[PDB]
RNA sequence: UGUGGACCCGCCCCUUGGGGUGUGUCCAAAGGGCUUUGCCCGCUUCCGGAUGGGCCCGCGUCCCAUCAGCUAGUUGGUGGGGUAAUGGCCCACCAAGGCGACGACGGGUAGCCGGUCUGAGAGGAUGGCCGGCCACAGGGGCACUGAGACACGGGCCCCACUCCUACGGGAGGCAGCAGUUAGGAAUCUUCCGCAAUGGGCGCAAGCCUGACGGAGCGACGCCGCUUGGAGGAAGAAGCCCUUCGGGGUGUAAACUCCUGAACCCGGGACGAAACCCCCGACGAGGGGACUGACGGUACCGGGGUAAUAGCGCCGGCCAACUCCGUGCCAGCAGCCGCGGUAAUACGGAGGGCGCGAGCGUUACCCGGAUUCACUGGGCGUAAAGGGCGUGUAGGCGGCCUGGGGCGUCCCAUGUGAAAG
């Protein structure tokens, strides 16, 4: 996708598991289980007090690295809304999750936004049964994003989708396992996100 | 509307001329405090009719001279010549301000 | 002051003094080397530090700094400006660019390159 | 000669409320005795009152302070903390009926003198009419 | 004389014109009198001519001539239609 | 010929030279084409409109007072000249005026604006694309033609420069599109097309259009996009640490599977429907024909390859520490400061941080800077009270009543083009 690199070693920095990639992440394989530490040299020794400064920079890049967006593409959807009406903390989640890549993630087509970032761009989906190829779409409420009906029985898709029989899929999404249609009913609300960043740390963060 | 102003007669040195001082009260731009500020209008007096020191109504009009572009229309107030002297001091204070300086 | 003073006199705007005049505003300013010399640095340290008396496109003779390991110009060497205190010499307010004509980009450097001027070096 | 008798009121006033007296002596003026009515209205001031020290006329303020405070230093808090001359001589201050003032987000008055009279900030607002913003209080 | 015309507004490869009232002499996209419809020649969106049938036979009443497109447009608003 | 219009005088209303009116005088015209008595294109005079302009005025528009006095067409008047029209615009005679500390006069700098950048704002900075106005066309003057010019690719003259020259005499003017050269840190093709939009002439057919629509070049900017995706060890090799036990790069790699930028193949646009022609009346309306530079491009479909990663930083400010090398040297450095033999500050390495087709540097503007303070600062000792007075202009001004309504406040209304 973008960015480009080893993963886990991200996962390693923030302390947290990020899930950036799907499958194994839920196995006793992601490092941060039985290796959590920070990557590199100094990963095990102890940590300093990390400045005011410090913190709200690793907690943009936690979120920012959730999603695997750019920077100047991540400031622009910040700034976009801080100017924008309402509550600037919540709002700016709601255009992350707003994402085509991440709505494909998020309806359980891909296992992962990397690799849902891949089959966007390699036009296997649709958005309102055209191809939209563009992984920074911006779905708008009511728009039915599905799996392009020539694309719908990869050795990938269909094992993909597979899983996806009997798993819930969030509040705001509701997906058709069977046409492997699927819908975006709301933007989603900040609660419903169960994020583990605190978006209010980002804010501070911009506003240095 | 031809801009109508009012003023003081502070010239009959000219022949159908007289020079009317109009002053103009306004809030300053930035710093707010109220200030005073004029211009002396050479204005046209066909009759010798307006004397030094009447209050007269000014009024724009088509050129009569460079300079003149001002009638005179109506008389306000008669003479009061204190209006006059107060501008006239003014100008003499001009004495004094130079490389020199004395007796004024 | 008063309202009345700061109606009369009024505050008095700023003015900025270049720390470079390299005229024109210009980035960038070629000169010529006339000496190329060596200084005494000041205050707290000592060592022997690389200058160039320059003459300028821009009609001006000025004294700039050689940034690097070490150069190779010469008192008739055309060079490239750009402006920078050196903390330490007193009276040298520009740096020569390394990399731009006649001043070549420090040799075997690894790290910081673009500062310094010196091509990526090869590898397969 | 006083240069700004309103000031000078809004001074004698936060004089007397800083040592906590009882009451005290502004020389009269219908302007002066204007405003005093709204400081009672709002509550700044217990009362006024058109008493004549030697001859000539005076109004008689009577201030407002707190209850005994427990601490150090009882002294009972001021009703009026804060009271400002906005507009003075020599810098006039009007502000039309859109550019009036919101003193402390209402917790406070500012008193000014328009063609309907002397009111406060919600009631030159109510009439729609600005004026000469005489003094915030607050 | 005056004319009623269109004057270039789009982006390249993207044009949409103005139906404006302007003096014959003004450079083509410059200050106008009257802006008096406009016009999508790609027929992008389902609205893309607009006229104002008045404004459009007041210029004309007094002789402002339109232009072969600009009274093509025009006729086609029924700003001609006289039955 | 006099519909009418101009002019002198008189009367009327109006009120500056606006509109009527009566004598007197004065002023018109162009022809062409036809599917030829009947229309099409022209012409003349007058009134009205639309557009476009001239001129005049109130207010606004940078720095220097180490520029304080300035002016003789100067300032006004009468008469005349001139103009489309006011006017010392110009002229003759007369009067002695006019401007200045509210900054005249002079000097410096500068196209102005809509806007642009910044700022919580008030402000500060700017006027580059685009749009409006102005001024200019090698430098200086000048008029002619005309509705309009004192005229970029019109004329005259003087000057400087280049080129032709038979020695007398001529020819030029890219601040139009490209392009060359010079200067410079630095700034593009001697491209395609009149298909669209717009302009000039033409009854039209059409002609002209370096306006314009496009393409080209440059990471110069903005936006979008790729260099893969899922699996994959208690965890290769190399490189680096180490307390010699190990720890790191690192799921990274290899490798397994999956998708399929590039690339090939086929379909292939929108922008264009008017002018024209036919029916109807040459009108309304209907019918038909022509036309694409961009471009076989965009978009669609079939086929299909795992396919560029740099740059800066890691003493504090400030996100990121370890070894070696060097020895007040070599060097770093935005400010504080590092280096004098154990350097997380220099140079390399491993590792890490930040951005990423970009990353840094330099330059400049606003910000933080309430650090020119109106919002929003100060002057006993930090910089700052004049050595003291007298007093000019100016600023400021006690209590009560009344008039006006200049400031101030309110309502309605016009204006505030487009773009932004
Ligand atoms: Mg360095
Ligand atoms: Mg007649
Ligand atoms: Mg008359
Ligand atoms: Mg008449
Ligand atoms: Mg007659
Ligand atoms: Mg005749
Ligand atoms: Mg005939
Ligand atoms: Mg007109
Ligand atoms: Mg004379
Ligand atoms: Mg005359
Ligand atoms: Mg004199
Ligand atoms: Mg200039
Ligand atoms: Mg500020
Ligand atoms: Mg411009
Ligand atoms: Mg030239
Ligand atoms: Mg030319
Ligand atoms: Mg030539
Ligand atoms: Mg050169
Ligand atoms: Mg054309
Ligand atoms: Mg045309
Ligand atoms: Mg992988
Ligand atoms: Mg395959
Ligand atoms: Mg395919
Ligand atoms: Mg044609
Ligand atoms: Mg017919
Ligand atoms: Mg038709
Ligand atoms: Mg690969
Ligand atoms: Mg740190
Ligand atoms: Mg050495
Ligand atoms: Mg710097
Ligand atoms: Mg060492
Ligand atoms: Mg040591
Ligand atoms: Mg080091
Ligand atoms: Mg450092
Ligand atoms: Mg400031
Ligand atoms: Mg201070
Ligand atoms: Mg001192
Ligand atoms: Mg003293
Ligand atoms: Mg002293
Ligand atoms: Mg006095
Ligand atoms: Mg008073
Ligand atoms: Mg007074
Ligand atoms: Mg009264
Ligand atoms: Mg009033
Ligand atoms: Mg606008
Ligand atoms: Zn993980």
């Amino acid at each position: 996708g973008r960015y480009i690199g080893p993963v886990c070693r991200l996962c390693r920095r923030e302390g947290v598991k990020l899930y950036l990639k799907g499958e194994r992440c839920y196995s006793p394989k992601c490092a941060m289980e039985r290796r959590p530490y920070p990557p590199g040299q100094h990963g095990q020794k102890r940590a300093r007090r990390p400045s005011d400064y410090a913190v709200r920079l690793r907690e943009k890049q936690k979120l920012r690295r959730i999603y695997g967006i750019s920077e100047r593409q991540f400031r622009n959807l910040f700034e976009e809304a801080s100017k924008k009406k309402g509550v600037t903390g919540s709002v700016f989640l709601g255009l992350l999750e707003s994402r085509l890549d991440n709505v494909v993630y998020r309806l359980g087509f891909a296992v992962s936004r990397r690799q849902a970032r891949q089959l966007v761009r390699h036009g296997h989906i649709t958005v309102n049964g055209r191809r939209v190829d563009l992984p920074s779409y911006r779905v708008r409420p009511g728009d039915e994003i599905a799996v392009a009906e020539k694309s719908r029985n990869l050795e990938l898709i269909r094992q993909n989708l597979e899983a996806m029989k009997g798993r819930k899929v969030g509040p705001w999404l509701s997906l058709d396992v069977e046409g492997m249609k699927g819908k975006f009913l709301r933007l989603p609300d900040r609660e419903d996100l169960a994020l583990p960043v605190n978006e209010q740390l980002v804010i501070e963060f911009y506003s240095r | 509307p031809k801009k109508v102003l009012t003023g003081v007669v502070v010239s009959d040195k000219m022949q159908k001329t007289v020079t009317v001082l109009v002053e103009r009260q306004f809030p300053h731009p930035l710093y707010g405090k109220v200030i005073k500020r004029s211009k002396k209008y050479l204005a046209h007096d066909p009759e010798e009719k307006y004397k030094l020191g009447d209050v007269v109504e000014i009024i724009e009009s088509r050129p009569i001279s460079k300079r003149k572009r001002f009638r005179v229309l109506r008389l306000v107030e008669s003479g009061r010549m204190d209006l006059v002297e107060k501008y006239l001091i003014r100008r003499q204070n001009y004495q004094s301000l130079s490389k020199r300086g004395g007796k004024a | 002051p008063t309202i009345n003073q700061l109606v009369r006199k009024g505050r008095e705007k700023v003015r900025k003094k270049s720390k470079v005049p390299a005229l024109k505003g210009a980035p960038f300013r070629r000169g010529v080397c006339t000496v190329v010399r060596t200084v005494t640095p000041k205050k707290p340290n000592s060592a022997l530090r690389k200058v160039a008396k320059v003459r300028l496109t821009s009609g001006y003779e000025v004294t700039a700094y050689i940034p690097g390991e070490g150069h190779n110009l010469q008192e008739h060497s055309v060079v490239l400006i750009r402006g920078g205190r050196v903390k330490d010499l007193p009276g040298v307010r520009y740096h020569i660019v390394r990399g731009v004509y006649d001043a070549a980009g420090v040799k075997d450097r690894k790290k910081s390159r673009s500062k310094y001027g010196t091509k990526k070096p090869k590898e397969a | 000669m006083l240069t700004d008798p309103i000031a000078d009121m809004l001074t004698r006033i936060r004089n007397a409320t800083r040592v906590y007296k009882e009451s005290t002596d502004v020389p009269a003026s219908r302007f002066k005795e204007e405003i005093l009515r709204i400081l009672a209205r709002e509550g700044f001031i217990k009362g006024y009152e058109r008493v004549d020290v030697d001859g000539k006329p005076y109004l008689r303020v009577y201030l407002k302070y707190g209850p005994r405070r427990q601490g150090p230093d009882p002294r009972p808090e001021q009703v009026i903390h804060h009271i400002r001359r906005i507009s003075k001589p020599g810098r006039r201050v009007y502000v039309g009926v859109k550019e009036i003032p919101r003193v402390r987000r209402g917790l406070g008055i500012a008193i000014l003198s328009t063609s309907k009279g002397v009111l406060t900030d919600r009631e030159a607002r109510k009439l729609g009419v600005g004026g000469e913003l005489i003094c915030e209080v607050w | 004389m005056v004319k009623i015309r269109l004057a270039r507004f789009g982006s390249k490869h993207n044009p949409h014109y103005r139906i404006v009232v302007t003096d014959a002499r003004r450079k083509r996209d410059g200050k106008y009198i009257e802006k008096i419809g406009y016009y999508d020649p790609r027929k992008t969106t389902p609205d893309w001519l607009k006229v104002d049938v008045e404004r459009a036979r007041y210029w004309l009443s007094v002789g402002a001539q339109p232009t072969d497109t600009a009274r093509r447009l025009l006729r086609q608003a029924g700003v001609f239609r006289q039955e």
